[PDB]
């Protein structure tokens, strides 16, 4: 079972250093390159290097050389990037993958990616609120004030089981903060016919998870 | 140093239809070519490597040809799940390996109207100060919708923020969220709040209200 796991989002101001990581399960870490690739917001992907982990012999792109710097510590299986003054035009997501080397290469497994966003904000963690309507009735969630943007949602009724008509909109930015918003769409019957009379939304994030109560009309 | 260039930039194509995907190399780089999907939000996928090796757990219906500076990839029949971005990459001209530009496919539908929804603010949310009114659209197609707040028949501007979902992967719709924002202080000085709906499959435009009392 191939797997590579990267670290989480990141917040850091212009000037400060960072280090990435990616560390890999279900192979022989040794016997395949780890290399990293960059996607500024909404553009494409750009190579950025490579290292073998056997004996740490790294190539980077032209482009790239000299501002950035790959590593790796076969013992924990795990590798890294990092910088050293961090940049505005570094803020994008970045990804590692699993290369082969024998013949032709190509990048079969890839991680999940890390965000960093580099600006003069601060972390912050989102603040919740409910949305109610004033066959099946509709109900909703309302994140508000957190930073990075890297939010996960879910819905639970109130016997703890998972309620899966969830729903999932884009986030907006609005005075360096993030906003976004869930729904989810109940049977009228089921509501009527029932002793529930509410249920809870949940939201991660780096710096702090939460959750809240929605009434059910 | 080698320029990967891809065709169409953008294209729309029905279910079971044929997709035909170009990668056009600057220089010869015999089969050392891969094809990557990159459904939105995620990591890429390798779906055909060596120019025509279908990567296993690949649907049967991907599949690659070429060599040398002409490569095509083929979608043999087109399914709901496809939306995605394409890339090819090179592996020949190391260093630097070089990707494509991308090419998006979506899926093409029969119209459909959206069902619309409006939320007024918590009084949670109030005693904080700041007022937040919500309007969703769910399941419509196509992706062209308009939506339009008004305050007390007035209409509003600059006070206001949307984001779309991608193209659900079973009906080929979309879904979009839409926030009014006011200050506490304007937002009890107005009483009926309305948000006005226009899409392809609604004849009239559509709107949903209420008043700040009920
Ligand atoms: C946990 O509860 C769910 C949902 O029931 C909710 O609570 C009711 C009192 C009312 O508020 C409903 O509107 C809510 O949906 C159960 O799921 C449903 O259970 C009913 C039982 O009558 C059944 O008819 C529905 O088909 C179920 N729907 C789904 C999607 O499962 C669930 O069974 C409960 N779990 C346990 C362990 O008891």
């Amino acid at each position: 079972e191939v797997q590579l796991v990267q670290s989480g989002a990141e917040v850091k101001k212009p000037g400060e250093s960072l280090r990435i990581s990616c560390k890999g399960s279900g192979y022989s870490f040794t016997s395949y390159w780890i290399t990293w690739v960059r996607q500024m917001p909404g553009k494409g992907l750009e190579w950025m290097g490579r290292i073998d982990p056997s004996d740490s012999y790294t190539n980077y792109s032209p482009s790239f050389q000299g501002h950035v710097t790959i590593s790796a510590d076969k013992s924990i299986s795990t590798a890294y990037l990092q910088w050293s003054s961090l940049k505005a035009s570094d803020t994008a997501m970045y990804y590692c993958a699993r290369e082969q080397w024998l013949g032709i290469k190509n990048f079969d497994y890839w991680g999940q990616g890390t965000l960093v966003t580099v600006s003069s904000g601060s972390a912050s963690a989102p603040t919740l609120f409910p949305l109610v309507s004033c066959s099946s009735v509709a109900v909703g969630c309302l994140a508000q004030d957190f930073l990075p943007d890297s939010i996960t949602f879910s819905w639970k009724y109130k016997n703890n089981s998972d309620i899966s008509s969830t729903r999932g909109f884009p986030s907006v930015l609005r005075g360096g903060k993030y906003a976004a918003t869930s729904q989810v769409l109940l049977p009228s019957k089921d509501v009527m016919q029932g002793t529930d009379e509410h249920v809870v939304c949940k939201v991660q994030h780096p710096n702090g998870n939460k959750e809240k109560n929605v009434p059910l009309p | 140093d080698i320029q990967m260039t891809q065709s169409p930039s953008s294209l729309s194509a029905s279910v079971g239809d044929r997709v035909t995907i170009t990668c056009r190399a600057s220089q010869s780089i015999s089969s050392y070519l891969n094809w990557y999907q990159q459904k939105p939000g995620k990591a890429p996928k390798l779906l055909i490597y060596a120019a025509s090796s279908l990567q296993s757990g690949v649907p049967s219906r991907f599949s690659g040809s070429g060599s040398g500076t002409d490569f095509t990839l083929t979608i043999s029949s087109l399914q709901p799940e496809d939306f995605a971005t394409y890339y090819c990459q090179q592996s020949y001209s190391t260093p630097p390996h070089t990707f494509g530009q991308g090419t998006k496919v979506e899926i093409k539908r029969t119209v459909a109207a959206p069902s619309v929804f409006i939320f007024p603010p918590s009084d949670e949310q109030l005693k904080s100060g700041t007022a937040s009114v919500v309007c969703l659209l769910n399941n419509f197609y196509p992706r062209e919708a308009k939506v339009q707040w008004k305050v007390d028949n007035a209409l509003q501007s600059g006070n206001s923020q949307e984001s779309v979902t991608e193209q659900d992967s079973k009906d080929s719709t979309y879904s979009l969220s839409s926030t009014l924002t006011l200050s506490k202080a304007d937002y009890e000085k107005h009483k009926v709040y309305a948000c006005e709906v226009t899409h392809q499959g609604l004849s009239s435009p559509v709107t949903k209200s209420f008043n700040r009392g009920e």
